[PDB]
């Protein structure tokens, strides 16, 4: 659907078909799953190709590449990482414990600070942050 | 989604909620095991273990109903063992029929729920005839 994607998966189906056949076969499959580690079945690798399979080659391609890649990424850009920054941690309720940002100031040993942000990024002026003043802060 | 499946005796409990049915309850058990190998398919550890636990589930419910299997057969050894009322009555029994519900029992989770009683089974059913044959000599 976008443009550097397919950047990425030419770069990875390069990596998978690794002697040039032009087709993802069982082999180098195993050749991969190896490199990270595992050494399944030949009968359990054979049921997902049989998945991942459409044309019955009984071995998948681009298009059969990037259509799992496809259905993986879009069914489950910037709402999430800012999100489940500290407020996603606390789900639609706009309070954040301070101890949260004294444990993370507590562990990463930092020399000198002073939480006056928190003081100066109060929107509501209570002592809390709600999630839009929350990426006002950001 | 693999915790879904997280599960002995609690089968004795799902019999004690009751023929045919009990087939069922066998493929149900089949359709868990049909589903776990297409998430094979999608996944091994972690799924061996269940592997090996639905290799627990099946064969401890096939031999739940196996000793039950026994107890009908050792119960229908049994009975393989003013006279002329007492004659008469064991002469009504349907009693095919109960033979035959054990059979069915039986050789059912012998094929499709893939001992030496199979040839014993084979003289129940025998044994039928020659009781019949005893009974005549027991007209006089």
């Amino acid at each position: 659907l976008t443009d550097e994607e397919m950047d990425m998966c030419r770069k990875a189906f390069a990596m998978f078909d690794k002697d040039g056949s032009g087709t993802i076969d069982t082999k180098e499959l195993r050749t991969a799953l190896s490199a990270l580690g595992q050494n399944p079945t030949e009968e359990d690798m054979f049921v997902m190709i049989s998945q991942v399979d459409q044309d019955g080659s009984r071995c998948i391609e681009f298009k059969e590449f990037v259509r799992v890649i496809q259905i993986n990424k879009q069914m489950s850009a910037d709402t999430l990482d800012a999100f489940v920054a500290l407020g996603g941690n606390l789900d639609k309720t706009g309070r954040i414990l301070v101890d949260k940002l004294r444990s993370i100031c507590e562990e990463f040993e930092l020399t000198v600070n002073v939480d006056r942000l928190v003081k100066d990024a109060d929107r509501d002026l209570n002592g809390f942050l709600s999630y839009d003043e929350f990426r006002a802060l950001l | 989604t693999f915790d879904k499946y997280d599960f002995l005796q609690a089968a004795y409990d799902h019999f004690m909620r009751s023929l045919e049915a009990f087939e069922a309850e066998l493929k149900k058990y089949m359709a868990i095991e049909t589903e776990v190998t297409m998430i094979n398919g999608v996944n091994h550890p972690l799924k061996n273990s269940l592997k090996a636990e639905a290799v627990s589930w099946k064969t401890q419910f096939a031999q739940n109903l196996h000793k039950q299997c026994s107890d009908d057969l050792k119960l229908d050894n049994y009975i393989r063992d003013l006279e002329d009322v007492r004659n008469v009555m064991a002469v009504l029994k349907v009693r095919e029929k109960e033979s035959e519900i054990d059979n069915l029992i039986g050789p059912i989770e012998e094929m499709y729920g893939l001992t030496t009683m199979v040839s014993d089974l084979r003289y129940g059913w025998k044994k039928l005839k020659k009781v019949a044959t005893e009974v005549s000599d027991n007209l006089t």
